[PDB]
RNA sequence: GGAGCCUCGGUUGGCCUCGGAUAGCCGGUCCCCCGCGGGGUCCGGUGCGGAGUGCCCUUCGUCCUGGGAAACGGGGCGCGGCCGGAGAGGCGGCCGCCCCCUCGCCCGUCACGCACGCCGUUCGUGGGGAACCUGGCGCUAAACCAUUCGUAGACGACCUGCU
RNA sequence: CGUUCAUAGCGACGUCGCUUUUUGAUCCUUCGAUGUCGGCUCUUCCUAUCAUUGUGAAGCAGAAUUCACCAAGCGUUGGAU
RNA sequence: ACCGAACGCCGGGUUAAGGCGCCCGAUGCCGACGCUCAUCAGACCCCAGAAAAGGUGUUGGUUGAUAUAGACAGCAGGACGGUGGCCAUGGAAGUCGGAAUCCGCUAAGGAGUGUGUAACAACUCACCUGCCGAAUCAACUAGCCCUGAAAAUGGAUGGCGCU
RNA sequence: CCGCGGCGGUGCGCCGCGACCGGCUCCGGGACGGCUGGGAAGGCCCGGCGGGGAAGGUGGCUCGGCCGAGUGUUACAGCCCC
């Protein structure tokens, strides 16, 4: 499993109809994946973990991308994690602050790869829940809960160093 | 993580005049001037109130190693205000078993000669830091008084004559000899 | 020592990106390096935008941190950031740089002749000031 | 046709890569004031790096072996020589093109010098990190002439202060002359601001 | 002042503050100190830098005559004087004097082998090295071999003496 | 174990590592030859430091002696077999 | 011997594996998010070097508590009585050690954590009050870095170097 | 011989241009389908309903000139959000 910018796919599936059971139950998951092919692959992975169902012994009924119901509203997201270390598998709970669920899960994959070297094949997303201003347990998220937030951009180091590279003025950083 | 703001205020009394050229603060008052250059410390130093009643120090978007510097800037400002108003007086006693340690100042308090430490013949000359006055006090047998404004200079000058009188190649748990710092206070109490 | 702060209501100038060279009202703060951005009369949609590609100005206007485009459009039109931005010296030298980029070759020839004659007249005046200052110091 | 780069505040390898590329591209570069070059990482790290470089020497004949140049200009020449293909004729021509100086000589003190922000400490290092001056590094390795260079730079800073005072006097004469003439160059000044000047 | 060989790079120049990066640039200095200048306090103008290397400076067709705005400016590697520059100077400014010109921006007036579409145009350059030539001033040798010495030495080399 | 006290100095029952200064193990180079051991002379290098410089800990009162660090700069002898 | 890919002589285009500071062709993206300070940093299968253990160095996670019934460290009153209880006589009125192992005053002392004794005595730790008044404590666990970690010619992420 | 009148190989060398084809690599436009028969958004707001950060208030304090700024306290909607 690799990553790009992630997308959220509602994938439902069931088993093939048999003479012993003509109407199998339908199972739904919310797979975070770059595209729908690997979304269906991770769906078969988690359903093969949970229930007795393989890809040849079943079918995906519908795989479709679900979109953010309010993309313009900033939200807190609590994501439950089951990852694998160099030692045995560990469980975590992370909180992020982003517009979309798939964006928060993307930030979660980059943050797990940055902090703990948890790769996308070792990370199993349990579930993501949107959170109000309360019910938050992380100070890096709770420091942005302010009615009148106020901070400068103190050491605003400049970029565009190489368009004209040789200059007379030493560059400024107080802006 | 990066903490969005760590602020701290220092309320200066009316006997103190402080100002700042960027991160270079200067504190003048009764006993003299004291300057300190807080460049390469990388904080914000605002100075507010009518007639500059308080010095406010900010750290914006700093993690733990730079959040640990706001209170040390505040502590250096407290020590500098204390050195300007009340001064620093360090008392240090000459502890000896048999040989009485002879201490004599030479110019005013600048050069200090230490003699008869463990019966040695080598005299110990110590130059004090510029601004630290050494004296032999009254109503006490063998005791040195270091007066000054800068706590850095006064305590470094105390550490020099404390480390000059050390016992070599013996059991220092038995040979308890030397000039040791006993009291740390001010010149005037107010 | 700071004067420009990331406040709800801060007007900023986009340096680079899709909406480059346009004004921005900061509505909310999302992260350390990402903000929530509206552009009501500057043809910029509501989206998130990092602090790297925006240069914050000294204009502030009053609206609460989750305004649904209407109250921030009314605050923009009430504070009148468009005419004040046109009267701002920095946008005047931005459009001076734009005129310098749009300078045609015939326009550049006219500018060069005006440079030549203006520099000759000002240099003669500088020489008269130098000889007058020499006579004054004499 | 000749770049004059200042070594003040510029990082060692960050400046040396740009200098090596611009000299291989056929351009005369004069890098000057090379004792003001600062190296990231603090002084004990950089000092033990150069002391290990001093320990690397030929056992049988050290005069035949590695030449350990102590001056900061020749340290900068060495760190550009380690980036140039100096075993070839174009690399030797690049070493002939490059001219490196300690302090700043009278052929180059009255020249406008350039600053590279892509190799500068304020742009490249975080302000909470540490660094070490190549002048202090060279003086505590064994370079002899920090103090003579300091006195000569003090003399030329006094001379440059006199020159900048004269430049400010010429500039106030220029501004008061523009104030006098802006009534008779009314249609000469306007035809520059309608095309993008003086605004 | 002259062709003539060889080797090449080029294709306006920038003639300068130190300095900070959680700050900085510019004024008069009503106020104060120090040796006309510097420094400190207050105040005022900009600061993604227009007192901008995203910059500045020079025009890069010619000459004729006949008007307007501006100007007493430029030249004869102009002659004499005052200097400054030493880190690896090798250049620049200021005065007295003889003569000549209408150069910079707009306009009326024509003419310049207008070589009939075809590529190495332009120049830093009176480019660097060698051989012939126009004159004025200034000049007169040193080293090595041979001899001698022994403070030196395998030979060379080194220290010496000789109108 | 150390008068009490695991760790001043040691440390069982177990376990983790470094070295090619010893012997093993293999046969990868050399059998149209790489002179096979010691001693004498001589130079350089390593630290896993015996002594000297600077230090910390002792069951360091002084003397003497152990443990440990920075450290190879300078030393490490004359002999009977 | 690894990855890619198999080969007539060439031109244009496109890639694999690898890379895009300079050597060295290309990130001279105004690249995104974090981690990391190393007085032995680290830098890409084979492959050319490292372990057990430890670290409030720093970044996260898991579990369990308490804080207005007024925390945590910080100045401060105490470890009494049945009880020299009980085997240990060679000595245990807490004391080399082991089966035991609660009441009273109660605010409170566990038949006790150490300093130390042929035995004592004495110094001294659960709990709370007087003062500062809101986030704190404890154990595991995963990243990067450090100790562990010492070889002989001067030495190698390939070099320069890089924060 | 004057004709480059028609055909054919062409020119001593250095070249340039035009149009057409094959292989490529890029750019500027125009309009179309599906979706959760797309999600939120842009405009006028209407008659109700509940909850929550905390505002032309109330209000302990602080900083200044009846007024402005910061902090905390119950919290309606005349700041807003679902
Ligand atoms: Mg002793
Ligand atoms: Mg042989
Ligand atoms: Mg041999
Ligand atoms: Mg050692
Ligand atoms: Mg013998
Ligand atoms: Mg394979």
């Amino acid at each position: 499993k690799a990553s790009g910018t992630l997308r959220e796919y509602k994938v439902v599936g069931r088993c093939l109809p048999t003479p012993k059971c003509r109407t199998p139950p339908l199972y739904r998951m919310r797979i975070f994946a770059p595209n729908h092919v690997v979304a269906k692959s991770r769906f078969w992975y988690f359903v093969s973990q949970l229930k007795k169902m393989k890809k040849s012994s079943g079918e995906i009924v519908y795989c479709g991308q679900v979109f953010e119901k309010s993309p313009l509203r900033v939200k807190n997201f609590g994501i439950w994690l089951r990852y694998d270390s160099r030692s045995g598998t560990h469980n975590m709970y992370r909180e992020y602050r982003d517009l979309t669920t798939a964006g928060a899960v993307t930030q979660c994959y980059r943050d797990m790869g940055a902090r703990h070297r948890a790769r996308a094949h070792s990370i199993q997303i349990m579930k993501v829940e949107e959170i109000a201003a309360s019910k938050c347990r992380r100070p890096a998220v709770k420091q942005f809960h302010d009615s009148k937030i106020k901070f400068p951009l103190p050491h605003r180091v400049l970029r565009r160093q190489h368009k004209p590279r040789f200059t007379t003025k030493r560059p400024n950083t107080f802006f | 993580m990066k903490t969005i703001l760590s602020n701290q205020t220092v309320d200066i009394p009316e006997n103190v005049d402080i100002s700042l050229k960027g991160r270079t603060v200067i504190v003048k008052g009764p006993r003299g001037t004291l300057r300190r250059d807080f460049n390469h410390i990388n904080v914000e130093l605002s100075l507010l109130g009518k007639k500059k009643k308080r010095l406010r120090v900010d750290k914006w978007w700093g993690n733990r190693k730079e959040l640990a510097t706001v209170r040390t800037i505040c502590s250096h400002v407290q020590n500098m205000i204390k050195g300007v108003t009340l001064g620093f007086r360090y008392k240090m006693r000459s502890v000896y078993a048999h040989f009485p340690i002879n201490v004599v100042i030479q110019e005013n308090g600048s050069l200090v000669e230490i003699r008869n430490f463990l019966g040695e013949k080598y005299i110990r000359r110590v130059r004090m830091r510029p601004g630290v006055a050494c004296s032999v006090s009254q109503a006490q047998k063998d005791e040195l008084v270091l007066e000054g404004n800068d706590i850095e200079l006064v305590s470094n000058s105390a550490a020099l004559i404390q480390q000059a009188t050390t016992v070599k190649n013996k059991d220092i748990r038995k040979f308890l000899d030397g000039i040791y710092v006993s009291e740390k206070g001010t010149v005037q109490q107010a | 020592v700071f004067r420009r702060f990331v406040e709800v209501g801060r007007v900023a100038y986009v340096s680079f990106g899709p909406h480059a060279g346009k004004l921005v009202a900061i509505v909310d703060v999302i992260d350390q390096n990402r903000a929530l951005v509206d552009g009501p009369c500057t043809r910029v949609r509501r989206q998130a935008m990092p602090f790297k590609c925006m240069q914050l100005t000294d204009f502030i206007l009053k609206f609460p941190h989750s305004a649904r485009q209407k109250y921030v459009r009314k605050a923009w039109e009430k504070a009148d950031i468009n005419t004040k931005w046109a009267a701002t010296r920095w946008a005047k030298k931005i459009e001076a740089r734009e005129r310098k980029a749009k300078m045609t070759d015939f326009d550049r020839y006219k500018v060069m002749k005006a440079k030549k004659m203006r520099n000759r007249i000002i240099k003669n005046e500088v020489k008269k000031l130098q000889r007058a200052a020499l006579l004054k110091a004499s | 046709q000749v770049l004059v780069l200042d070594g003040r505040g510029h990082l060692l390898g960050r400046l040396a890569a740009i200098v090596a590329k611009q000299v291989l591209l056929g351009r005369k570069v004069v890098v000057v004031r090379c004792e003001g070059i600062n190296i990231s990482g603090n002084f004990y790290r950089n000092k033990l790096k150069y002391l290990a470089f001093l320990r690397k020497r030929m056992n049988t004949n050290p005069s035949r072996g590695p030449y350990h140049f102590r001056a900061p200009s020749r340290i900068f020449w060495r760190t550009v020589r380690g980036m140039l293909p100096h075993k070839t004729k174009r690399g030797q021509a690049a070493l002939d093109r490059l001219k490196v100086f300690d302090g700043i000589p009278p052929p180059y003190d009255k020249k406008k010098r350039m600053v590279v922000p892509a190799a500068l400490k304020v742009v490249r290092l975080k302000p909470t990190r540490k660094f070490a001056y190549l002048g202090r590094l060279a003086h505590e390795v064994g370079w002899k002439y920090q103090a003579v260079t300091a006195t000569l730079e003090e003399k030329r800073k006094e001379k440059a202060k006199i020159h900048y005072r004269k430049k400010k006097q010429l500039m106030r004469l220029r501004k008061q002359a523009e104030k006098n003439v802006e009534k008779k160059i009314d249609r000469f000044t306007e035809v520059l601001k309608t095309h993008g000047f003086l605004v």
